[PDB]
């Protein structure tokens, strides 16, 4: 009995928030950690 | 008498690439 | 100086810098001063013959 | 700029030539210095004039 004007506002907010997410990096900071902990786990092996 | 050397003498420490 | 091979695994030395690879050519360029190249991680990626 | 250097007898003489829009001081600039020239004299100096 909300679905109508309810799943559109729900569009909205999943739409705005992906385009939030378009416009986020900071989120990224596990992955871009763990790349890093890889990235320095292979140059302290190779500065050894 | 006295200046600021504000980011000088800052060269290159090798000849590597 | 002997000889200079391309794209073949050999025992370059040039100057005393010995390593061994596959010589390619690239387009990057260096400065007059500068020899050898240099990697983000203390590799030798390129040598000025 | 006349960078000098005295490191395992490598006695290094470094120049840089750069113009600007200033009479009055050191601007807040920034220009590498390259080894225009290297004297490998291997002496002990410790004063200049
Ligand atoms: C509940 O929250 C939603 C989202 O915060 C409200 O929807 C917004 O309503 C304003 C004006 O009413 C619009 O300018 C926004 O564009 C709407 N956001 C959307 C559609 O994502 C909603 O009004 C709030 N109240 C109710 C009863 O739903």
């Amino acid at each position: 009995e909300n679905q109508k004007l309810i799943a559109n506002q729900f569009n909205s907010a999943i739409g705005k928030i992906q385009d939030s997410l378009s416009s986020t990096a900071s989120a990224l900071g596990k992955l871009q950690n763990v790349v890093n902990q890889n990235a320095q786990a292979l140059n302290t092996l190779v500065k050894q | 008498a006295y200046t600021n050397s504000f980011t000088r003498g800052v060269y290159y420490p090798d000849k590597v690439f | 100086s002997t000889n200079l091979v391309k794209n073949k695994c050999v025992n370059f030395n040039f100057n005393g810098l010995t390593g061994t690879g596959v010589l390619t050519e690239s387009n990057k360029k260096f400065l007059p001063f500068q020899q050898f190249g240099r990697d983000i991680a203390d590799t030798t990626d390129a040598v000025r013959d | 700029e006349f960078v000098f250097k005295n490191i395992d007898g490598y006695f290094k003489i470094y120049s840089k030539h750069t113009p600007i829009n200033l009479v009055r001081d050191l601007p807040q600039g920034f220009s590498a210095l390259e080894p225009l020239v290297d004297l490998p004299i291997g002496i002990n100096i410790t004063r200049f004039q």
